């Protein structure tokens, strides 16, 4: 703040750190799971 | 200051050759990813006004409620103006400034004189530059200047019943939803001039309003002046999460 | 300066289209947004020109209220229409339509219409007197817009 | 004559800089406003006829 | 200022009071040590000098 008579050590003590993680929009997946599956038990 | 964490982008696996079925390459490559962070802050807006002790008697009626309501409405007006088109110098950055600095300010073809009006098609074309976030209409907000609204009222594409249902202009004289977007009119857009803006579309969920202190009123008595001073203060700002979600249509040059 | 010089020609080369009338709402500014607080008045010649509008003929154009089916123009662009014959004579730079914010105008009045009958025996006449005291005033210096012919 | 009071327009507060936080400018600027009046009047309309 | 107490995780008042009190104590001891006579008490060093 650096405006009153007394000041804090640095901006680390003027800050609140949050453990919240947020993500943007991700491309939707379409072809990954639209076909039927053919299981195998050999090469 | 408040700081939050932002989850990084996406990696990918690898296809291993059959020859490496026994070597160390059978497990493919290594994925890596580093977090990031974002910050928030606030600005202080304030105003003051004094009333001397000679005027309350020197009047047939009181003059205090007028003073209080004028202070409040001045605060609100300044907030709205700054949020609309404020700069970054000691004030919140306006939506138009964000669009300009994001290169999302689209130069349209409408002229500043009237040679080309503002059409519904031009407004709807802006959804392209929003990329992924433009695919959902329910998460969008459209705001148009007054002149833009009056230009839309004369749009040739919303005139007849055959064209647009029963919501044709000729039957109503007003424009509600446009291309699936609701219309909200604002008067705080800049002046009608070349290169200036007339509309903006905002991803509503991407914008927050940080606030430290709400509207407060501090009254002070000054006996040596025989005045009553009134002080109104608050600390607000307008911040977003990621550099996207805002596109603004502008006039031609 | 609410006198919009429209492109309609008094000589009659170009008629007075409906779009021309609706464009006048732009000049009203903040008061022109809400439709229910407006009144539209047009001259008789303007009304007959409205009846010859290409844009109000077909059913597919304007619902059931096409001119070809009725012959009277009612609401125009959401504005009900009223015809008055007290406009000036059709000439260059003359008004044919008026849009007015209704509540901006008031009618002050001191005394109503009164009739006084006097018997003048020195002249064998009965004098009849009719008097009233009124005016037309508006609150704020706005609220009315009128369009005029070209040239 | 009838006289009516007209309320004036709106003011605007100020964004105080961080440097002036401890000074008197932290209170911002002052907003003023003067009332106004509007007057109404009338006219007389008269006509006469004899028999 | 009022825009510092909110602008910090922890209060800063006890520090202020302590600093003021200790400023008084340091100043008074220094003055009694070698305070001159001009607006301040004469210090023992000054007294011994003048005698």
């Amino acid at each position: 703040n650096q405006s009153s008579s007394v000041e804090v050590s640095s901006e680390s003590y003027e800050t609140i750190f949050s453990q919240r993680i947020i993500r943007d929009l991700q491309k939707e997946l379409v072809v990954g799971a639209l076909f039927e599956e053919l299981p195998m038990s050999s090469k | 200051i408040l700081t939050m964490l932002v989850e990084p982008d996406a990696g990918r696996a690898t296809w291993v050759a059959a020859s490496a079925y026994g070597s160390d390459n059978t497990t493919g490559s290594e994925v890596t990813g580093a977090l990031t962070e974002i910050h928030f802050s606030t600005y202080k807006l304030a105003a003051k006004s004094f009333i001397t002790d000679e005027t309350e008697e020197d009047a047939i009626f009181s003059l205090l409620p007028l003073l209080r309501k004028r202070l409040i409405e001045a605060h609100a007006v300044s907030i709205e103006e700054a949020f609309m088109t404020g700069d970054g110098s000691g004030k919140p950055k306006g939506l138009l400034t964000l669009a300009s600095e994001d290169s999302a300010k689209v130069t349209t073809e409408a002229k500043a004189d009237g040679s080309v009006l503002v059409t519904a098609k031009t407004i709807s074309k802006l959804r392209r530059k929003l990329g992924r976030h433009g695919l959902k209409l329910s998460k969008l907000v459209l705001i148009v200047s007054m002149d833009a609204y009056y230009d839309l009222l004369e749009d040739e594409e919303w005139q007849d019943v055959a064209q647009v249902g029963n919501d044709a202009v000729k039957l109503q004289g007003q424009v509600g939803r446009i291309y699936g977007l609701p219309v909200v009119v604002s008067e705080y857009f800049p002046a009608k001039a070349a290169g200036k803006e007339f509309a903006v579309i905002v991803y509503k969920d991407n914008f927050v309003m940080p606030r430290q202190r709400a509207v407060t009123v501090e009254r002070e008595r000054q006996a040596g002046k025989q005045r009553d001073a009134y002080y109104v203060t608050q600390r607000v700002n307008l911040q977003r999460y990621f550099e996207n979600g805002v596109v603004s249509g502008a006039y031609a040059a």
